[PDB]
């Protein structure tokens, strides 16, 4: 039992050398990851806005959220919530927009 | 030494020449012999003959082989 | 016998055809023009000399990142993986690297377990104890 | 191995983040590899034009 | 002993395997890899191939472009000899530095012998009146890789 | 790189120089008949 | 604030760009060469 | 229609409306089907099937036409079939999980032994894809599989 | 230029090759003149090589058409249903021969910049590197500072 890099991710490599000397061989079959290594799964399912008097009010008490900023607070946030800056989030002009490739070539 | 490394056939750098040990050309080789690597020719298997200069090949180790790639 | 051109449209269309996605009066105007075209052609070949090293330079970067993801450093995965007389280029190694990370970990096992062999050797200084993958193969 | 393109974009492009103790410890050498890190050379997949890069909270 | 900072050297110690050992293990890891080749249950092999003085990452299927002319007609299979490395989900065969012809077998077909899109090389010296244009067609050659081939002839 | 090494065991400082790499012949027919020879 | 005068590598008082290992070493290596070339051209 | 087309079917058929609607070129293409499987023998009709068919699903994915709607459900059917009890699903990696872009590895054990893992953005698409990945590897259908015999037995 | 002209990946027509080769060139329709002095390399090549070639290759089809017409021209169309008209004006008999079998051996994809020399379907083959294919896992999967 001897390896060069440790066996504890993703796969278990053991070299060796065929007989003639002129081909090196490597076994590494998958490692899967234990059942002690994992955490369940979290469930969130709580719905607070069901009212006993009226649960079609209630339905839509739950779809009738919406909210409006400006330019400057609604880019700030998209650059908080996504972790980048400012100025990603503003328009481009006419010139930028008309030269855009409109079939791309794809691969795969 | 421009001159001297044309007469030498050395225009194209890092490409071997054989050349005799005498010393008509060992002085020009103490001219430019800052500017080119000399060894000793080694010929482990002998000259090589008619029927073997095809199959000939020098070895960067300083020797020449006369028979390479055997099949 | 005056003799006057016709088909200067044609020779001017020659070099505005590829002009033709410039910013400003350098895609209209044929004086403004070919100096940039001119420049754009200079420097395509430029930059086609200097693909071969931006991609190997991208290519070593990258088989840089899989190899101190295995705790190895890159000049000694390299030249264990020489020792080896594993010839493979830095190109497919990066292939390698994105695409076969088995593949890739046996090979930091083999350049690593090369390196130990050539540390145990010059520590050992014995010329009769060698090790199982630092033995030489010659040509067949 | 074989997952839909999507999902093998996102776990390929996924972002990583990692903890760095910074007690008693070198600015310069704490800040290579974080910067290492931040750029995304530790990654098979990097390059200059794509987004890789991952968080670094440094403690 | 005095144990001190520069007293032992700053990298883990390494123990090696005794050579006995090591051979044995390396005969019983060949055999088994040569008797999953036997039973075939590998499922499908990528190989490093150098081919035309470049080094192809290739499986089956396959579409590779050559960027000079092969004296072959369209249509006609080609045998890749030189052969790098190969590899499986399970195993992965090193050559040093190549494969055995018997061991290893990779087929192609030639699809599309064509030329280069037109290449444009333009040399050009500030106020010395020296502008030089060429334009390159490369001869094309595009081969489909079919299949890739291990024989149980690995001892 | 590796030239050093190479050096010392024999082989050429470049890979290219005169190695099986090189000297073999790249592709065969499938029948197994010989591939016409190589310029270089 | 630190200039250089004149040219940067011509006037009495140049750039004091110092000599590197690396330097130090190719230097030796060349040497080195050179001692084995001139001892093959001895006999 | 893309084989006939790129066959020249197309050009070739007889029929009004030269752009030819898709399913007169596929009754156009299977009457060239029959017509060869008249002529030659079944085998090389089936060699010609082979050939010019089933090349179009190289490099596809199995759900890509199958287009199903529970995959965890079909899993623990044919668990069920295979003599296996229940997968349970475990979340096995992940990185962020209050940020915009989460990412969530859930891994499937029967019996606690991982059969598949799948990635996804939230907790149930990683889950659905675990599900689809045990599937195709039960299934067979799989990205190392064994590629498509193309020979002349 | 890259920047300037279209670019496209490395493709085959129906996966051409994979099952059968098919020749890609449909037909090839050679218009030329018996009076005009430019037509003489078309002339020479319709007398002497264009028996062979088409003996050589039964699946294209070859029209010839003599015409009062001053630029000898040919035009091949392909499976792909692309057309592509060469001059073949003022060449003599080994050029001709030579642009035919080029036209012939062309696979009728656009002649553009190809982004890649290579085409493979699911490289994936084992796997593909994502961040955590190569970081162990902690017992109980916590995190770096978690306590449980
Ligand atoms: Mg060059
Ligand atoms: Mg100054
Ligand atoms: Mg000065």
């Amino acid at each position: 039992t001897y390896s060069s890099l440790p066996d504890d991710y993703n796969c278990k490599v053991e070299l060796a050398l065929t007989s003639d000397g002129r081909t090196i061989v490597c076994y590494h079959p998958s490692v899967d990851i234990p059942y002690e290594h994992t955490k369940p799964i979290p469930r969130p399912d709580p719905v607070h806005n069901i009212e006993e008097t009226h649960d079609l009010v209630l339905k839509t008490r739950l779809e009738e959220k919406g909210e409006h900023l400006e330019q400057g607070p609604m880019i700030e946030q998209l650059s908080k919530m996504f972790f980048t800056t400012k100025h990603r989030w503003y328009p481009r002009g006419q010139y930028h927009r008309r030269r855009r490739k409109p079939n791309p070539p794809k691969d795969r | 030494e421009k001159d001297i490394i044309k007469m030498l056939g050395l225009e194209k750098a890092h490409t071997p020449q054989v050349h005799k040990n005498i010393p008509s050309v060992n002085a020009k080789l103490k001219v430019v012999k800052h500017l080119i690597r000399i060894k000793p020719l080694k010929l482990p298997q002998g000259l090589p003959t008619e029927e073997d200069m095809a199959n000939t090949c020098l070895k960067s180790n300083g020797e020449l082989v006369v028979r390479w790639l055997l099949n | 016998l005056r003799s006057r051109v016709t088909d200067r449209y044609w020779r001017v269309q020659e070099v505005l055809k590829h002009a033709r996605h410039f910013r400003g009066r350098k895609n209209r105007c044929y004086r403004l023009a070919v100096r940039a075209v001119t420049r754009a052609f200079v420097k395509c070949t430029r930059a086609r000399r200097l693909k071969k090293r931006s991609l190997r330079t991208l290519w070593i970067n990258r088989i840089t990142a899989a190899s101190q993801e295995h705790g190895l450093k890159y000049p000694a995965f390299i030249i264990n993986l020489i020792k080896c007389q594993v010839e493979l280029n830095r190109k497919v190694l990066a292939d390698l690297a994105i695409y076969e990370p088995k593949t890739f970990k046996s090979l930091a096992a083999l350049a690593k377990r090369r390196r130990e062999e050539g540390f145990a050797a010059a520590l050992g200084d014995g010329k009769e104890p060698d090790g199982i993958f630092s033995r030489v193969v010659q040509h067949r | 191995s074989s997952f839909s393109k999507a999902p093998q974009q996102w776990a390929t492009f996924a972002r990583v983040w990692y903890l760095l103790d910074g007690k008693m410890q070198p600015p310069g050498k704490l800040a290579a590899m974080a910067s290492v890190k931040l750029q995304g050379l530790h990654k098979p997949v990097y390059h200059q034009l794509s987004d890789c890069g991952d968080h670094v909270v440094i403690m | 002993v005095p144990k001190t900072s520069l007293g032992s050297p700053p990298w883990p110690d390494i123990v090696l395997p005794d050579p006995v050992e090591e051979t044995r293990h390396h005969a019983e890891v060949v055999g088994q890899v040569n008797e999953l080749i036997a039973a075939g249950r590998y499922g499908r092999l990528f190989a490093v191939v150098h081919f035309a003085g470049h080094q192809w990452k290739v499986t089956a299927e396959d579409l590779i472009l050559i960027e000079n002319e092969l004296d072959v007609a369209c249509g006609e299979r080609i045998r890749l000899e030189k052969v790098l490395l190969v590899g499986a989900d399970n195993f992965t065969l090193l050559g040093k530095p190549l494969l055995g012809k018997e061991l290893v077998r990779v087929e192609a077909t030639v699809i599309e012998k064509t030329e280069s899109w037109p290449k444009i090389n333009m040399k050009f010296q500030k106020r010395k009146n020296y502008q030089r244009k060429r334009i390159t067609v490369n001869p094309q050659t595009v081969l489909r890789i079919n299949s890739i081939e291990i024989a149980p002839c690995l001892c | 790189a590796g030239s050093q090494w190479r050096l010392q065991q024999g082989f050429a400082a470049n890979p290219s120089g005169y190695g099986p790499l090189t000297e073999l012949p790249d592709w065969s027919y499938a029948d197994g008949r010989p591939a016409p020879p190589m310029k270089g | 604030r630190n200039r250089i005068p004149g040219r940067q590598w011509i006037g009495k008082h140049r750039r004091p760009r110092p000599v590197s290992a690396q330097a130090k070493q190719n230097m030796i290596r060349r040497l080195e060469t050179e001692a084995e070339n001139q001892y093959w051209l001895s006999r | 229609c893309h084989v006939a087309r790129n066959l020249a079917v197309e050009q070739l058929a007889l029929s009004a409306e030269f752009p030819v609607p898709p399913p007169v070129l596929r009754q156009t293409f299977f009457a060239v089907i029959g017509a060869l499987l008249q002529s030659s023998g079944p085998e090389r009709t089936a060699l010609f099937i082979r050939d010019f068919l089933i090349t179009q699903m190289t490099g596809k994915e199995l759900f890509e036409m199958w287009t199903i709607t529970n995959p965890m459900g079909l899993l623990v059917e044919e668990l069920k079939k295979r003599k296996i009890s229940a997968p349970e699903s475990r979340l096995t990696r992940q990185s962020g999980s209050t940020t915009a872009l989460p990412v969530y590895f859930v891994g499937l054990y029967c019996d606690r032994k991982l059969i598949a893992e799948g990635p996804g953005e939230t907790v149930l698409v990683a889950e659905e894809e675990a599900a689809r990945v045990a599937l195709r590897k039960l299934f067979g259908f799989t990205e190392n599989r064994r590629p498509w015999d193309y020979s002349k037995p | 230029t890259a920047r300037g002209t279209a670019s496209r990946f490395l493709t085959s027509v129906l996966h051409n090759g994979l099952g059968r080769y098919v020749q890609q060139l449909q037909r090839l329709s050679f218009s030329l003149s018996r009076d005009a002095p430019s037509s003489r390399g078309a002339r020479e090549f319709v007398e002497r090589e264009v028996t062979d070639f088409a003996r050589r290759n039964p699946g294209v089809v070859i029209y010839v058409n003599p015409r009062p017409c001053c630029v000898p021209r040919v035009v091949a169309e392909y499976l792909n249903g692309a057309v592509r008209e060469e001059s073949i004006h003022c060449k003599s008999v080994e050029e001709i021969a030579a642009l035919v079998q080029k036209l012939a051996d062309q696979s009728g994809l656009d002649v553009i910049r190809i982004r890649k020399p290579f085409h493979t379907d699911s490289p994936s083959i084992q796997g593909q590197w994502h961040p955590f294919t190569n970081k162990p896992t902690t017992l109980g999967g916590l995190r770096p500072r978690e306590v449980q």
